[PDB]
């Protein structure tokens, strides 16, 4: 039996227009994808089906990567509020979690009969010379967030052992990924994820290691100098300034006296020590959590990422502009496009464990120049949604 | 003509719609007449059937004009048919197409006619002939195969194609058919004998599905016109491209003049076109006689020298690298060429885009790159190794210290002038025994009035009004103040993060002449430390300026 699946009232489904492909993933989709047709998994379509998702081929092994942002969208109801999977607190707060690929789960379970339409896709050709390869999906399609909450109950039951035996071991699914969870020493975390790994493989589904609670604080950081000059002080008002907009109770009237008068930025002057009540109080609030910011689960992730250049990369992951959820850095044969994607990666996954959901990022890019190179180092088996946007000049320097 | 034995395809209306109910217009005699011919013809090739009066719907009939013919008027069927698959997602470039022996054009002799229409769909085509006056009941027909000007015909026409050419594909691999609507591109490396033979075997295979095609004495020979082409096995080319030499030029012709340049620009390199285009702006209507501008004139008399002599490009070798040259012909101007074998054009191009108000030669250059980066991947499905007139100093320079990210692939320095650079660059420290200038602008919303000035540490001031301004250009304005007044080496502070991103951003042209003025002088100085305050937060100079250029203004 199948469970029906609708879209969201007075909508249908997604029209996305496939993206040019390089010829060595044209190929590989083809390999895999006239395997999975002789295992029945897809059927090829007629043109009586106008609806598309963007296919990719990510990576030694070719994997397909389907785009189902837009058909998520468009069953948001169902996956969130109809079938959603409730995510823990805990997960943030383990020393160890591993992430395990579970998405072949999937295709052992068959798709409503009616929706199927909606999950169609085209293998392009190179310079359009024959039509396109149409495909439908016959199972749980890997990509689509309605495939983990129709294989909720028979993942609970295929965990339920393991659960039972290990309490203290936190098991989140989301989309295609396991996340697993404990307190263990790291070579008893990786015995249970072995075991973990032998209970799926008698299910037939078949890693990746995060450390959350060494997740702490991106800071503001205030230089600590001996002989400043006019322009440093400059510099200093400016940051603290911005800095004030974000943490509640940031003073710079102080610091503001020894800039009176046009004077020369080159000249140095000599502090006063009423300004260091000011200095040296900024930098605790600075270096603590944000007092007031709260995640509201009703409102979108927002994240900014901003280049800073020797391979570093700043971002901030936000639901209301200034009220920082969280902030941090990633760093580094690497280009910049090729940092940011696995930046991107890296905060995507961090928001999937803190929240259970992916950030809107906006991206310091230019939009054909990421949509022609993101799947070149793309890993991941989810993709979040993403801006393209002008990084405003002073915000780089603040974060830095 | 044969229908085709091939397996129908299940059509749906729109959700919550029925079919079209919109009744016939009374025709004339001979009207009537030549419809009745044309239908029972149409009848005993199984192209259409007899109705009764039961069926519901209808769609209104129409004889055109020696020979009628039958024009059906489906608009409101296709305004009611569910949407299907697009036939193509875009067209091959010839570029991209590889060289063959030889190349035959079979058409499909009345291609929609020959493919079934959906039997429970059947019914929603239904036509009727009206009798003389009002008079008799008229006489009822639908549809049996894909009807003219419906909807769905194109979409499942060409899916009926390629299920029937797909047998025929699998068992001759290295033989290429292209579709296109009715018409067949087959070619093959094969010899003058066997490709012939080849074709027949096409041809029956076709027959066989109830598709005709046209025998050796009746196929079209090579060069084939398609698409605005021209195409040999062994080359291709722009169709012929005629610049007309008038006395007089109207919008219409420029128009037409600019369409043809675009299209040449594929093959013909180093085509011009910003000067014609700006000719068309705001422009009136498309009687109106522009006089040609001086550089217009230039510009047409450069591209008339380019297209005096027939140019031709190569096609596509998938064992060779793609290379891609560009040159920087003017300002905003840049023109490329593809090649694999050193100027042996597999096709040429230009770009011109404007990318935000403000930009450089380095920014260009790259948003040209990437324009080409997914043009070839379109063509060639992968990248060109680039050859460009930036050295890699100056590319590093740039990419490592700008905010946003890029990417371009493997790429060479060529010396092909003008080489791109940047013309000036900020300082990163404040430079000793210079003036330093505090700026800042004022705007009066209501009235549009202004004031941008400064103060220095020399003691120095400045104020001057503005009559029809804003914020930003006040801003921009005292910074242009600012370096004026200033001399070879100056420390300027604003509050602007507007003016300071635009600065910061190295640009050489731009949309604005404030800004063109500040470049020129910035380009005349020795050393520029620009640094940004937050305004209003009781910061020296700053505070200063504000002060002086608000009065009167907020
Ligand atoms: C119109 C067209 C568009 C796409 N491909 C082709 C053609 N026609 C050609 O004449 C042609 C030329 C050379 C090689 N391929 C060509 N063919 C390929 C099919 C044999
Ligand atoms: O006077 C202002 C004000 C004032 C007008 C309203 C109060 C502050 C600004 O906000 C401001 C913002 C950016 C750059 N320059 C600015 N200036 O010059
Ligand atoms: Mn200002
Ligand atoms: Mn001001």
């Amino acid at each position: 039996e199948t469970v029906p699946v609708k879209l969201k009232p007075g909508m249908d489904g997604p029209k996305v227009k496939q993206w040019p492909l390089t010829e060595e993933k044209i190929k590989a989709l083809v390999e895999i994808c006239t395997e999975m047709e002789k295992e029945g998994k897809i059927s090829k379509i007629g043109p009586e089906n106008p609806y598309n998702t963007p296919v990719f081929a990510i990576k030694t092994k070719w994997r397909k990567l389907v785009d189902f942002r837009e058909l998520n969208k468009r069953t948001q109801d169902f996956w969130e509020v109809q079938l959603g999977i409730p995510h823990p607190a805990g997960l943030k707060k383990n020393k160890s979690v591993t992430v395990l690929d579970v998405g072949d789960a999937y295709f052992s379970v068959p798709l409503d009969e009616d929706f199927r339409k909606y999950t169609a896709f085209t293998i392009p050709s190179i310079n359009n010379e024959t039509p396109g390869i149409r495909y439908q999906y016959n199972v749980l399609p890997q990509g689509w967030k309605g495939s983990p909450a129709i294989f909720q109950s028979s993942m609970t039951k295929i965990l339920e052992p393991f659960r039972k035996q290990n309490p203290d071991i936190v098991i989140y699914q989301y989309m295609d990924d396991l996340y697993v969870g404990s307190d263990l020493e790291i070579g008893q975390h990786r015995t249970k994820i072995e075991e973990l790994r032998q209970h799926l493989l008698r299910w037939g589904l078949t890693g990746y290691e995060l450390h959350p609670d060494k997740w702490t604080v991106q800071p503001i950081v205030l230089p600590e100098k001996d002989s400043w000059t006019v322009n440093d002080i400059q510099k200093l008002v400016g940051k603290l300034n911005w800095a004030s907009q974000i943490y509640p109770g940031i003073k710079v009237r102080q610091l503001c006296k020894l800039l009176r008068g046009t004077k020369a930025l080159t000249e140095v002057i000599p502090l006063t020590e009423e300004a260091e009540l000011e200095l040296a109080e900024n930098r605790e609030i600075l270096k603590e959590p944000v007092h007031g910011v709260y995640y509201d689960p009703s409102k979108d992730l927002i994240a900014e990422i901003q280049k800073q250049g020797q391979g570093q990369w700043t971002y901030q992951i936000y639901q209301e502009p200034f009220k920082n959820l969280k902030t941090g850095k990633y760093a580094r044969h690497t280009n910049d496009v090729k940092q940011l994607t696995e930046a991107v990666q890296k905060i995507t996954t961090e928001s999937i464990v803190i929240w259970g959901k992916t950030p809107k990022f906006k991206l310091p890019i230019q939009k054909e120049t990421w949509e022609t190179w993101w799947t070149e180092y793309w890993q991941a088996t989810w993709i979040p949604e993403w801006e393209f946007v002008n990084t405003p000049p002073l915000v780089k320097l603040w974060y830095q | 003509s044969p229908i085709s034995p091939i397996e129908t395809v299940p059509v749906k209306l729109k959700p919550g719609m029925d079919g079209p109910k919109v009744k016939q217009w009374p025709l004339t005699e001979e009207k009537i007449k030549a419809l009745v011919e044309i239908c029972t013809e149409m009848e005993k090739e199984g192209k259409i059937s007899k109705i009764g009066p039961e069926n519901p719907y209808n769609t209104p009939v129409f004889a055109i004009k020696t020979k009628w013919r039958k024009l059906v008027d489906f608009r409101e069927l296709n305004k009611r048919t569910q949407d299907f698959w697009e036939v193509q997602l875009g067209i091959p470039h010839p570029a991209g197409l590889k060289k063959n022996k030889s190349v035959t054009v079979l058409d499909v002799g009345d291609a929609y006619f020959s493919v079934p229409l959906d039997e429970d769909f059947r019914k929603y085509t239904a036509f009727t002939i009206p009798s003389i006056n009002n008079e008799t009941p008229g006489i009822r027909y639908q549809y049996n195969v894909l009807p003219q000007g419906w909807k769905g015909s194109p979409a499942i026409f060409q899916s009926s194609m390629t299920k029937i050419l797909e047998p025929f594909r699998k068992q001759n691999p290295d033989i290429v058919i292209y579709q296109y609507m009715d018409d067949l591109y087959v070619g093959s490396d094969l010899e003058i004998g066997q490709h012939r033979t080849k074709i027949e075997e096409l041809r029956q295979h076709l027959l066989r599905w109830g598709l005709t095609t046209p025998d050796k004495k009746h196929q079209k020979e090579p060069p084939f016109l398609w698409m605005g082409y021209e195409l040999h096995p062994d080359k291709w080319t722009v169709q012929p491209i005629v610049l007309p030499e008038k006395d007089s030029w109207t919008v219409n012709d420029i128009q037409k003049l600019v369409g043809k340049l675009n299209w040449a620009s594929q093959i013909y390199p180093g085509i011009k076109v910003r000067q014609l285009c700006k000719l068309l702006r705001g422009t009136k209507a498309l009687t109106e006689v522009i006089p040609l501008t001086e550089e217009a004139e230039l510009e047409l008399a450069e591209n008339r020298e380019i297209l005096k002599e027939p140019v031709h490009g190569v096609y596509y070798d998938p064992s060779k690298d793609l290379i891609a040259e560009i040159q920087k012909q003017g300002q905003g101007q840049w023109t490329y060429q593809i090649y694999q074998e050193p100027f042996k054009n597999l096709k040429t191009g230009k770009y011109a885009r404007m990318r935000g108000a403000h930009t450089n030669d380095v920014k260009q250059l790259t948003e040209a790159v990437q324009k080409i980066t997914t043009e070839s991947i379109v063509i060639w499905g992968k990248t060109p190794k680039f050859k460009l007139p930036i050295q890699k100093e100056t590319w590093e320079t740039w990419w490592t210290e700008y905010w946003q990210a890029t990417w371009i692939p493997e790429w060479e320095f060529v010396n092909t002038p003008p080489l791109v650079k940047l013309w000036y660059q900020l300082e990163k420290e404040p430079i000793v025994g210079a003036e330093t200038f505090y700026v800042d602008g004022a705007a009066n919303r209501e009235t549009k009035l202004g004031k941008a000035g400064y103060v220095t540490n020399r003691g120095r001031q400045k104020v001057v009004t503005l009559t029809d301004t804003t914020n930003q250009k006040t801003e921009l304005q005292a910074i242009y103040l600012a370096l004026q007044d200033s001399g070879l080496e100056v420390n300027i502070v604003t509050d602007s993060q507007y003016a300071l991103g635009i600065i910061q951003a190295q640009p050489d042209q731009s949309e604005s002449e404030l800004v063109n003025q500040i470049i020129e002088q910035l380009i005349k100085k020795e050393k520029v430390y620009l640094a940004w305050v937050p305004a209003h937060k009781g910061i020296g100079g700053n505070e200063q300026v504000d002060k002086l250029v608000s009065a009167g203004i907020r």
